[PDB]
RNA sequence: GGAUAGUGGCCUACCAUGGUUUCAACGGGUAACGGGGAAUAAGGGUUCGAUUCCGGAGAGGGAGCCUGAGAAACGGCUACCA
RNA sequence: CGGUAAUUCCAGCUCCAGUAGCGUAUAUUAAAGUUGUUGCAGUUAAAAAGCUCGUAGUUGAACUUUGGGUCUGGUUGUCCG
RNA sequence: AGGACUUUUACUUUGAAAAAAUUAGAGUGUUCAAAGCAGGCGAAAGCUCGAAUAUAUUAGCAUGGAAUAAUGGAAUAGGACG
RNA sequence: AGGGGAUCGAAGAUGAUCAGAUACCGUCGUAGUCUUAACCAUAAACUAUGCCGACUAGGGAUCGGGUGGUGUUUUUCUUAUGACCCACUCGGCACCUUACGAGAAAUCAAAGUCUUUGGGUUCUGGGGGGAGUAUGGUCGCAAGGCUGAAACUUAAAGGAAUUG
């Protein structure tokens, strides 16, 4: 502890640490890439989105607002940013 | 604040021993006299080309500028052909080694030359006793505005 | 951590990312995103709803990092911005709201000193937005002229 | 982090906040109101003349018994009557009814000192002539 | 609100020092807290610390060696004339063979001794020894 | 220290701690002086010759002497990687 | 003594004095 | 415009309604003449400064004035009050 | 201190301090870090307005050329003439 | 040495200024000193060095510097140049 | 002032206890307690600790939110929730240990980073008593609130802790 590395702290320490507290801040969050068993779009959604995301070709909605990040539509298939 | 009558009051209002003569057929506007105050201080061509009288003119009146050079701020462009600056600054307290913010208020003449009004910064000049309470003629109208330049937006 | 006009010391927020340039990923037109927010603000959207929509619904992470311009900016270089500022009208409302149901009940105090704590976070916007001239220096906040800047 | 300000442009409330605390001491309230002047028995005087009414003798405290011979003295500068105290043995006696007597400070800052109830002045010269001399025949009362 | 930010960058260096450590997080990172702790690597007092862009103030990560033990703000940052340099250090400093009076000229910022070799004199900013 | 001739005027040049880098007290009875005896190819400690390290009584109360000891003999090849500079 | 039976009688003191004051106001 | 040696509400005539103020104006107190300075002395300061020098004011309190370059003089006059 | 053995009162002896000076009174300064700008304290010793808003006052985040190479002038300590 | 434009400050270095007496302080056997601005040296035949300096910390004037602290540019371009 | 009017209970009525007892114990008992308007602005209104900001030390829990678990029961066949379990984080009322820091100590994780004295800022105190009294304002219908000395007197008053 009185000698120690925060120029370059174990990456582990990095994700236990908060976001704005890191050395540089950075977000945990990030995007997906959403396809809704209707049509074959793929639509960009964010982690923690706010809004009833629905595809601009059907209304459905593929994400639900919550406290925290996004819940999805039970039948969307995504993949991470 | 200026009225639309070169003269308005009842005596007559002519620049003294500066004659135009009738009976020449030359009929100028008038023979209108002017000087520069000196220190590189320009005179306005509002005051070149003017049709005011001002006795009390650093331009045109007979009024001389010598002395004191004072640059303040306007707090007061409300009473007539007179203007009332603000000079801030600041007392050093040396008990405390600490500055203290004060402020004066020096009555001067504003010629009609300059379109003076609240919040201009103003370079005025040392002179006679003008009135009882006023020493100091408007030499300068630095910040006509200063942050109203600008006033609309249309893009 | 301040809450200017309470005791709370919360410091939730989020964390710029560090890199201003465009996101690699990112695949759409600046020219495009910028007509995305022109027609979101002509449906009647304050900046703020249009970010929103633009990160939840679009790979928009923010618009100064996509196009180089701020949402406001944006829509002031096109004429759009509103002639209040979008936090000064939602004070507004809110106080408008807080008299409402002042004046639809007498008794209820509480309300009545968070109206007064509403009030004075107006005339705190207020004066910022007066000495910058946002607003002209006429501006002002009486009681019936929030009820009209609203409504 | 202090009570104060400390900023380069707060001289003048420094300067304020101090001259108000001032009048929190005794020395400076006494000086600036002028108390000396107006209620003291002398106004800023150190000495005083005065004429002698009646010669009284007051007890002392608990811890210590006996009675302090004064003098009831009514001042001729203003007309105020004190109590003093004559300082000695034998010295009673040799001040007489309705002299001059010229009386002094007692020492304590215009308070009474020791076991004295009451009393806040000395006794230095009677009808001209001082009580020390007195004390040790060096010279006597004229006795006019 | 943080008003001085020199100040908590020193208070942070003080706190780290006494508790025996030999790094320092200063968060803010200004232009002054650079040349103060620039002028404590010249003088020894600091060892090597490190600037990190986080494109929002940055920040700076201090190495220390023991060698310090105190630094301080005056944080009303007094016009020093040049005749008053002497009692400020004689006020602040504990010996006249060591310490130095870090201060800000118009010749940039300077220990006591090379301003007065300068024989320019401005505002005082802090103190080291 | 240094008298204008050039010779030494203080007295007991005093210690420092080898990992905090201050001075050690003359009264300072918490601090301790530990010694490590150098081993030579078979294993057998040579006597007579070791390194000493000097840590202080502050940090024995804090509770980093352990730590600053593991530190300081992994830096001179002591122990093998018993101690990690990133935390 | 206690500090309050010491204030109310200097508020009964104040009741005959305001009573004897607003008799001859 | 008058008066001034001369600028100046200094006074008059007619107009304008203005000027100062929480950066303490105005009022009250000063057993206050201002200053150069004195005592005190780690540094910062606290108190004093009627008086040997420079300024100001006064000749019992008030007003008025002749003479002159210079006085509203008082070891110059006029009047009232004491 | 003085209540029948007074190292304190009145005297004699001896001694001490300053010395042609010393003692008193008031005022004032240092002592006073008991005015505290340097430099005071506020839990209980005196002292955090019952709490919040708020004009004036005081204070207020970071950022806008930092580096280098050469020549060259004084001043030093250089080695010695 | 002339037209021309001057962002403005706060700050700080240097200088001119801040009357003499006083304070500091140089020289000087008033018999020493408080003091004073005196005196010293010839062969005794007139020859002489003096009467030094600094500080005042505010206001004003000039000057070099550009860190620290504040204000102002170009957003309707009514912006800068040719 | 208008409404109510159960309980409990200033005043009062008594019955006891006592030398006295119009006090404590007891029984009744108006005003009040409960309310709608209008006043009042004081409390040991106390954490007797001003607010904002930074840093400094270890241990668990607790409340609100959010992340992850190849976690466990849940049951609606599986899953989604919810409820727990483990880990982390932000914010809050708090708490245990300790001095390596601070205090006159009791003690404080702030009452620390203060003679190695300066982050910004507001209010208050200069021995005790007289005294939060008089007077003068100002607010209030009234009660009283805010502001608020001196004359004089006194060598102490007071804080924490140690042994009796
Ligand atoms: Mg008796
Ligand atoms: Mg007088
Ligand atoms: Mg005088
Ligand atoms: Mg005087
Ligand atoms: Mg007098
Ligand atoms: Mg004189
Ligand atoms: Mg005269
Ligand atoms: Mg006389
Ligand atoms: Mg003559
Ligand atoms: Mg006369
Ligand atoms: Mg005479
Ligand atoms: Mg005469
Ligand atoms: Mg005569
Ligand atoms: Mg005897
Ligand atoms: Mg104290
Ligand atoms: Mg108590
Ligand atoms: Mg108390
Ligand atoms: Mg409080
Ligand atoms: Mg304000
Ligand atoms: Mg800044
Ligand atoms: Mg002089
Ligand atoms: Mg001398
Ligand atoms: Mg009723
Ligand atoms: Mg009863
Ligand atoms: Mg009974
Ligand atoms: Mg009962
Ligand atoms: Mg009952
Ligand atoms: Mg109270
Ligand atoms: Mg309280
Ligand atoms: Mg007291
Ligand atoms: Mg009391
Ligand atoms: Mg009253
Ligand atoms: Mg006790
Ligand atoms: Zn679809």
């Amino acid at each position: 502890v009185l000698v120690q590395d925060l120029l370059h702290p174990t990456a582990a320490s990095e994700a236990r640490k908060h976001k704005l507290k890191t050395l540089v801040q950075s977000p945990r969050s990030h995007f997906l890439d959403v396809k809704c068993p209707g049509c074959l779009n793929i639509t960009t959604v964010f982690s923690h989105a706010q809004t009833a995301v629905t595809c601009e070709s059907c209304s459905t909605v593929l994400c639900t607002p919550t406290g925290g990040k996004a819940k999805l539509s039970e039948g969307t298939s995504f993949r991470r940013k | 604040s200026t009225e639309l009558t070169v003269q308005s009051e009842r005596a007559f209002q002519k620049q003294p021993h500066i004659f135009t003569n009738p009976k020449a057929k030359a009929n100028r506007k008038t023979k209108r006299w002017y000087k520069n105050v000196g220190l590189g201080f320009k005179t306005p061509k509002t005051a070149i080309e003017g049709s005011y009288i001002d006795k009390k003119c650093p331009f045109t009146g007979l009024v001389s500028i010598r002395g004191k050079i004072l640059t303040g701020t306007v707090v007061s462009t409300r009473m007539h052909r007179t203007i009332v600056i603000r000079r801030d600054y600041l007392h050093y307290v040396p008990k405390y080694n600490r500055y203290e913010k004060r402020h004066k208020n020096v009555p001067a003449h504003v010629s009609p030359a300059f379109r003076v009004q609240v919040g201009d910064i103003v370079t005025v000049g040392q002179c006679r006793p003008i009135s009882k309470t006023v020493r100091f003629n408007v030499l300068k109208v630095a910040s006509a505005t200063g942050k109203a330049n600008k006033q609309f937006a249309k893009f | 951590m301040g809450r200017m006009h309470s005791k709370g010391k919360g410091m939730s927020s989020s964390a710029i990312p560090y890199s201003r340039n465009a996101p690699a990923w990112f695949k759409g037109s600046s020219d495009g995103v910028v007509e995305q927010i022109i027609k979101y603000a002509r449906k009647g959207l304050t900046p703020s709803q249009i970010g929103v929509l633009l990160r939840d619904a679009h790979g928009v992470t923010q618009a100064k990092v996509i196009t180089g311009n701020k949402i406001l900016r944006i829509l002031k270089s096109n004429g759009l911005a509103p002639e209040i500022p979008e936090d000064l009208y939602f004070l507004i409302k809110k106080a408008v709201s807080v008299r409402k149901h002042l004046e639809r009940n007498r008794k209820d105090k509480d309300a009545k000193f968070r109206l007064i704590l509403i009030e004075s976070r107006i005339h705190r916007l207020a004066r910022y937005y007066r000495t910058v001239s946002v607003l002209p220096p006429n501006w002002k906040y009486e009681s019936a002229t929030a009820s009209a800047l609203v409504n | 982090g202090k009570g104060k300000p400390r900023g380069l442009n707060s001289a003048r409330k420094l300067r304020v906040h101090r001259r108000n605390n001032r009048w929190a001491e005794t020395t400076y309230k006494k000086r600036l109101l002028g108390t000396a002047f107006k209620s003291s028995p002398f106004g800023g005087s150190s000495h005083a003349k005065g004429i002698v009414l009646e010669k009284i003798g007051i007890e002392s405290k608990q811890p210590n018994s006996a009675i302090r011979k004064c003098v009831r003295v009514q001042l001729i500068k203003n007309g105020k009557k004190v109590t003093a105290f004559v300082p000695n043995d034998g010295c009673l006696n040799f001040v007489d009814e309705n002299d001059e007597v010229l009386l002094a400070g007692f020492g304590r800052k215009g308070k009474a000192k020791g076991d004295i109830p009451g009393v806040r002045f000395k006794v230095v010269k009677v009808s001209g002539v001082s009580l020390l001399a007195l004390w040790k025949e060096k010279k006597e009362k004229p006795r006019s | 609100t943080r008003t001085s930010v020199l100040a908590d960058a020193l208070n942070a260096i003080n706190n780290a020092e006494k508790t025996g450590k030999r790094q320092v997080l200063i968060r803010p990172s200004s232009k002054v807290i650079i040349k103060f702790l620039q002028v404590m690597q010249k003088h020894g007092y600091i060892g090597e610390f490190e600037y990190i862009d986080d494109h929002r103030s940055g920040k700076i990560v201090v190495q220390l060696n023991g060698r310090l033990n105190k630094c301080g703000v005056i944080s009303p940052r007094f016009n020093v004339k040049i005749a008053d340099v002497e009692k400020w250090t004689a006020n602040l400093l504990p010996a006249r063979q060591f310490g130095y009076v870090i201060l800000t000229t118009s010749a940039g910022i300077m220990d006591h001794e090379e301003a007065h070799r300068k024989h320019v004199s401005g505002k005082i900013l802090g103190f080291v020894y | 220290m240094e008298n204008d001739k050039g010779q030494l005027v203080e007295l007991y040049v005093p210690r420092k701690c080898s990992a905090t880098n201050r001075i050690i007290k003359a009264k300072d009875h918490s601090s301790v002086q530990i010694n490590i005896a150098q081993v030579d190819e078979e294993g057998r400690a040579i006597p007579g010759e070791y390194v000493t390290y000097a840590l202080s009584g502050y940090i024995r109360a804090r509770g980093e002497a352990d730590d600053s000891l593991n530190r300081l003999a992994q830096q001179d090849g002591l122990l093998k990687n018993v101690w990690s500079y990133s935390r | 003594m206690r500090a309050k039976w010491r204030k109310k009688r200097t508020r009964r003191l104040k009741r005959k004095r305001r009573k004897v004051r607003a008799r001859s106001k």
